[PDB]
């Protein structure tokens, strides 16, 4: 029963070195790669050393060999952090086809190794970007290719949304499109966050006024751990990712939910209140602790699940959940009777040293498919349009392979998924 | 007085390789009315459409032979070959295919120069002689057929005060007698042939690039002159991203980005209704020597080629839309 | 990995004199070769400016051009010239006498063919050419011409490599001889085709800066040239350190061409502020973004505020936050709607170095492309059809044997760059 971890692009390898920092100081493991004293995620060697069932992969070596001259160098095996010599330049015909086509071996090669290696291979996770280069169209190459070699594994992804307002790369849209068909494709799940919704989170209440890349990841990190090691730690009602796709897909195609986690505080702020589940569970659905740059009271809701960490009794959480159902304007679609998952785990969330999160007692993550996501993507059809109504910038891609029947293709099904999502909101 | 440019499309029949092999004419042809449909529904409108057999003499006088009349309208005709690797486009325009069997083998090129040269057996009043320029241009470069070989700079387009399109550095051959017709363009195919590297198989890889020079002056004086074109295009493999890849995919990307930049010169033509200003000619060296080609008082017609089967469906789709918008 | 530099023409080789001694000082590299830093990070991508030598010395991928030898020997006796080799000082012994004619189509071949094998081999030494980069005039004979010249073969060599430029434009008010407008031109209609991209520096400009905001009384050409050296470091600082995002050219190239043709460039550096007020100002995202912002920082003698940005890439150095820079941007997005085009939502992308220039705790470089630059090419044609109208010593050029008919196409070219941004312009 063992895991994958990938990690494409920038912000993916960046992902990467934050969420291994909180599984390392989750479990002793020195940074050195050893561990005086939980092996999902590392297999081990007779010499008391743990290798990370992961990879790191991005076409400009910069980054991957900053991690390799880092503190945590040891942690990793060098057949592990595969690299390239020209990046994708914000291009989807570089990264997925142009280029990226002369590395995808090298990494398939080491995925089918890391997969012999495991046992019960029970799901692998991927974190990338829908606005840079590299982190966009290999990524869906890779997609497309592990989804013909292993297909029933359970495919999880973290794709970073490229923000309404603030944005890097003139050709987010097209990335975000051409990204946005192979998700559809071949994804299982897919928890894409916003940049601004974390800025404003941590702004208002964790309290930081100059918010840097490390805070953002450290909470990402702290998002996937309450995810998936409190199944692999034990717990009390341990609910499966195969129950992930059981409740939090309605239809094979809803199947994009958003992520949440509370509590959110800074150390002073942690006393002067005491933290009851119920005012945890209250917060989890405020749209100024939501994720991503939407509105759930405007969107109807569809499935919800919500994992705890720490003391936690079901009653109390019969009692919250029970407040959430009489109290909101949460328009549940009578296509759903009640969609309530709740997992209980033991372990309380560690804090990570230097971090800018106050330890507490007890803390949720919820995941909920509701409609409202639709509401982003007209955005970027809309900026999108824009784009394509002067077809600047689309000779570098045709400049590269592509075509620009690709475009209208890819914005007629992005707009089927919008509108499907439409109909299925729609009540009888 | 600009009559809008005429449209001529025709089909290339189907070889049993493809008819036994699911491949049939999802299309709809109809000449008398002048349509295409396509599936069930998708009738297009061209004031020209051609059969799958029509002869090349028969093509000829369908299209050919107005040209062949306003060539002495003292302003320049044209015409160009359009569409995919192995669409017929060499047959189409008719050259390359030297056998003289039937005159059905060859077809544009022989026969116009033979009817010109008929025209001239009769006619020699005036002071007009002709001359042509037969050269490739591949991978955005130029190399010339007629010559051998010659660096890229020096062969060279020229716009002068008048704004008219003048070629530079190119070998000139004037014509007087059909035999020297046949001849230079058999010795120009053999020192250029499919492509400018041959090809990978015997079809359609660069852009073959040809041009009758004849003045009749408006009447030692005033100089309106009349010339013609005969410009093939390469192939437009757009669905063959799976298909040619590697050294043959750098080789094939590049034209096909000087396809669609000409896509999109065409384009901004019947579409003046958001800011509809200047046309962007000077992009790349076919827009550019098409740039005259288009409005004001020159003359041309345009002709096509699709696929029966519906593997390449979208691409007729789209050589349909562009040929669509094509009015002027 | 790495990248080729070229220097033509006595401008442009004192110019990259002085930036090949900002990136030694930025590296702790000693005037002799050997190596005095305090951080291996100036060691770990010394590849993209330099190759190895025994005894621990790095050469500077590095040719020189000339048609005049002092030059050459007084670059090579001011500092840092020992660290060049002289198998790279290739140069004639008779000027082109600001002749585009003379230096591009019939004196410079004799040059052309050695130091583009000069090229060749120093391009197969290194591992992973990534493109290159140029400093010339387009009014003065040599660094046009040859300039051109060798760009075309270069590209003819290496057809997808990156070609990027920074040239000197003149200005009506410092020119210098009459035949300034004619090479303009022909450089121009060269740059357009030969290259990918281009950057956009006047004297006039220049002065300005220096005199007011600099407080300066005697501005020599050492400062001008160094503001100049400040932006070509500050273009590539990200790649030749870790950073967060975009440290890479043809990612800004795809950035910054929201069509193939439109590839002119205004930089702009900061910060920028006489030593007398330094003991004021606090530098913060806000201050920088002021400054670069305003059209009074601007490398290009031309306001932006007439015409509308189509896109614009700012890079910092030094340790800041994300936030901070992406909310600025918004703000100045906002405030200012009015310079900015529809077409494009988002008009500003970034880039984050992680390492500050060596005085100064953070830094910013700004590069623009707008329709606005297109009123400096009226300084061209007008001042081209004053002298063309009359053949004004067109005598000189004829005899090298360039006819009318390339100045004329170079002309119509020039009028064409005019009329597309004007199109997109709105
Ligand atoms: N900003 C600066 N501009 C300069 C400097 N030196 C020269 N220049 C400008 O460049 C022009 C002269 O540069 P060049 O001599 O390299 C022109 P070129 O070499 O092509 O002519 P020939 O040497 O006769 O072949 C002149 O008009 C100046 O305005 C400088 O140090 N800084
Ligand atoms: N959450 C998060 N997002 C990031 C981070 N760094 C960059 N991004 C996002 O990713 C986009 C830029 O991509 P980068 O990851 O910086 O660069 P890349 O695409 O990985 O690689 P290059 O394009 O070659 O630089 C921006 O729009 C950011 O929103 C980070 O540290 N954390
Ligand atoms: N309408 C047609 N009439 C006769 N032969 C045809 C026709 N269409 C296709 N063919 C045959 O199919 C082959 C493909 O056509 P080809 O002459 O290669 O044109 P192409 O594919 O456009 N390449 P090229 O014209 O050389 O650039 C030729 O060898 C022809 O013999
Ligand atoms: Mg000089």
């Amino acid at each position: 029963r063992e895991c994958i971890s990938i990690h494409v692009g920038q912000a993916g390898v960046q992902i990467g070195n934050a969420c291994w920092e909180l599984y390392c100081l989750e479990h002793g493991i020195q940074p050195d790669g050893q561990m005086p004293s939980f092996n999902t995620f590392f297999s081990e060697t007779g010499a008391g050393k743990h290798v990370p069932r992961a990879v790191f992969v991005d076409l400009e070596p910069t980054v991957i060999d900053e991690v390799r001259t880092g503190t945590y160098r040891q942690l990793f095996h060098p057949e592990q952090l595969i690299t390239g010599k020209e990046d994708a330049a914000n291009n989807y015909a570089r990264g997925h086809y142009t280029i990226g086509k002369e590395i995808i071996d090298l990494v398939l090669d080491r995925i089918r190794k890391l997969a012999d290696q495991c046992t019960g291979l029970q799901g692998f996770s991927v974190f990338h970007s829908f606005g840079g280069g590299t982190g966009s169209g290999f990524t869906s190459l890779l997609m497309e290719r592990l989804s013909v070699d292993y297909g029933k594994k359970s495919k999880l992804e973290f794709s970073i949304y490229p923000a309404p307002q603030v944005s890097t790369a003139v050709v987010e849209p097209y990335n975000s499109i051409l990204t946005t068909h192979t998700t559809l494709e071949h994804s299982d799940c897919a928890f894409m966050v916003d940049n601004e919704a974390i800025y404003d989170i941590c702004r208002r209440n964790l309290d930081i006024e100059r918010p840097t890349y490390t805070n953002l990841n450290r909470l990402i990190g702290q998002i996937v751990s309450s995810i998936t090691a409190s199944l692999r730690f034990d717990g009390a009602l341990n609910v499966d990712l195969t129950e992930f796709q059981t409740n939090l897909v309605p239809y094979p195609r809803a199947h994009f939910p958003l992520a949440t986690y509370a509590p959110v505080i800074s150390a002073e702020k942690a006393y002067h209140e005491q933290l009851s589940v119920a005012e945890i569970t209250n917060a989890c659905f405020e749209p100024a602790n939501q994720m991503v740059k939407c509105d759930p009271r405007h969107g109807k809701y569809m499935a919800c699940c919500l994992l705890y960490r720490g003391d936690v009794v079901p009653k109390d959480v019969n009692a919250a959940i029970a407040t959430i159902k009489t109290k909101r304007t949460i328009q549940f679609v009578d296509w759903c009777p009640t969609g309530f998952k709740v997992g209980i785990n033991y372990e309380p969330p560690t804090v990570v040293p230097g971090g800018d999160l106050a330890k507490v007692q007890r803390a949720v993550c919820m995941l909920s498919n509701t409609t409202a996501i639709a509401e982003a993507w007209a955005r970027l059809d809309h900026k999108f349009d824009l784009m394509y109504a002067k077809r600047a910038f689309v000779h570098w891609y045709v400049g590269e392979g592509m075509e620009e029947g690709e475009f209208s293709e890819a914005r007629e099904d992005m707009a089927a998924l919008e509108k499907d999502y439409e109909e299925v909101g729609v009540d009888s | 007085e600009e009559a809008p440019v005429r449209v001529a499309l025709r089909v290339r029949p189907l070889l049993p390789k493809e008819l036994l092999h699911g491949h049939q004419s999802c299309l709809q042809v109809e000449p008398g009315l002048g349509r295409v449909t396509l599936g069930r529904d998708r009738h297009f409108g061209f004031h020209v459409v051609l059969a799958e057999d029509a002869g090349q003499e028969a093509v000829y006088q369908a299209c050919v032979q107005p040209l062949l009349e306003a060539f002495f309208e003292g302003f320049n005709a044209t015409v160009f070959a359009y569409g995919q690797t192995g669409s017929g486009k060499t047959y189409t325009m008719g050259e390359a295919s030297v056998a003289s069997l039937l005159e059905d083998e060859q077809g544009i090129v022989p026969r116009a120069m033979a009817e010109a040269f008929k025209l001239i057996d009769e006619n020699d009043l005036l002071d007009c002689l002709v001359h042509v320029s037969y050269l490739e241009v591949y991978k955005e470069e130029f190399r010339d057929l007629l010559e051998v070989g010659t660096a890229s700079r020096d062969i060279q387009l020229r716009e002068d005060e008048r704004g008219n399109v003048v070629l530079c550095g190119v070998k000139e051959v004037d014509v007087e007698g059909l035999d020297e017709v046949l001849s230079l363009l058999e010795m120009g195919n053999a020192a250029r042939h499919t492509g400018a590297t041959h090809l990978n198989h015997l079809s359609s890889r660069s852009h073959t690039v040809f041009t009758v020079t004849l003045e009749q002056r408006g009447r030692p004086g005033q100089l309106l002159v009349s010339k013609f074109h005969f410009v093939d295009l390469a192939g437009s493999e757009r669905v063959l991203k799976t298909g040619s890849t590697g050294e043959r995919l750098k080789e094939s990307i590049q034209i096909n980005s000087s396809l669609l930049a000409l896509g999109n010169v065409i384009s901004a033509l019947g579409d003046p209704q958001r800011r509809g200003s200047h046309i962007p000619y000077r992009d790349s060296k076919i827009t550019r020597i098409l740039k005259d080609s288009l409005g004001g008082n020159a003359k041309t017609v345009m002709i096509a080629c699709v696929s029966p089967s519906s593997s390449d469906f979208d691409e007729t789709l789209n050589t349909l839309n562009y040929a669509s918008r094509a009015q002027n | 990995r790495e990248i080729v530099h070229i220097q033509a023409g006595q401008c442009g080789n004192q110019i990259g004199a002085k930036f090949w001694e900002v990136i030694s000082d930025e590296h702790g590299i000693d005037p002799t070769g050997s190596y005095h830093g305090d951080s291996d990070l100036q060691l770990e991508r010394i590849n993209v400016y330099y190759n190895e030598a025994a005894g621990n010395k790095y050469v500077p991928r590095a040719i020189l051009v000339d048609l005049e030898p002092g030059t050459m020997d007084s670059v090579r006796s001011g500092p840092f010239g020992q660290i060049f080799r002289p198998d790279n000082f290739v140069f004639g012994q008779s000027g082109a006498g600001n002749n585009w004619a003379k230096g591009h189509y019939t004196e410079g071949a004799e040059l052309v063919d050695s130091v583009l094998d000069v090229v060749r081999k120093e391009s197969e030494s290194c591992d992973c050419l990534q493109g290159f980069q140029l400093t010339h005039s387009l009014g003065g004979g040599t660094g046009s011409g040859m300039g051109t010249l060798l760009i075309s073969k270069i590209r003819e060599e290496y057809p997808d490599r990156i070609m990027n430029t920074f040239s000197v434009v003149p200005s009506p008010k410092v020119s210098d001889t009459v035949v300034e407008p004619y090479n303009a031109t022909l450089s121009v209609h060269q740059l357009v085709e030969n290259t990918d991209e281009t950057y956009c520096i006047d004297n006039e400009a220049l002065y300005d800066i220096c005199f007011r905001t600099l407080k300066l009384t005697t501005p020599t050409y050492g400062d001008l040239n160094h503001l100049v050296s400040a932006t070509m470091s500050g273009v590539t600082t990200c790649l030749r350190f870790p950073g967060q995002l975009n440290a890479d050219l043809r990612k800004l190239a795809v950035n910054m061409v929201p069509f193939p043709r439109l590839h002119f460039f205004m930089p702009g550096f900061a910060p920028l502020t006489s030593r007398g007020s330094q003991q004021y100002r606090a530098l913060t995202v806000p201050e920088l973004t002021q400054q670069m912002f305003d059209a009074k920082n601007m490398m290009a003698a031309c306001d932006p505020r007439h015409g509308r940005y189509l896109t614009v890439a700012a890079v910092f150095r030094g340790r800041m936050s994300m936030k901070e820079v992406d909310e600025q941007m918004l703000n100045v997005q906002n405030k200012n709607s009015s310079y900015f085009v529809e077409w494009i939502p988002n008009n500003v992308k970034t880039a984050v170095c992680d390492i500050p220039p060596r005085g100064l705790k953070m830094s910013a470089t700004f590069i623009g492309n707008s329709t606005a630059i297109q009123e400096l090419f009226k300084r061209i044609s007008e001042q081209f059809t004053a002298m063309f109208r009359r053949k004004a010593f067109l005598h000189w050029y004829t005899g090298e044997g360039m006819d009318e008919m390339e100045f004329t196409e170079a002309e119509s070219n020039m009028n064409d760059l005019v009329s597309e941004y004007q199109q997109y312009q709105d």
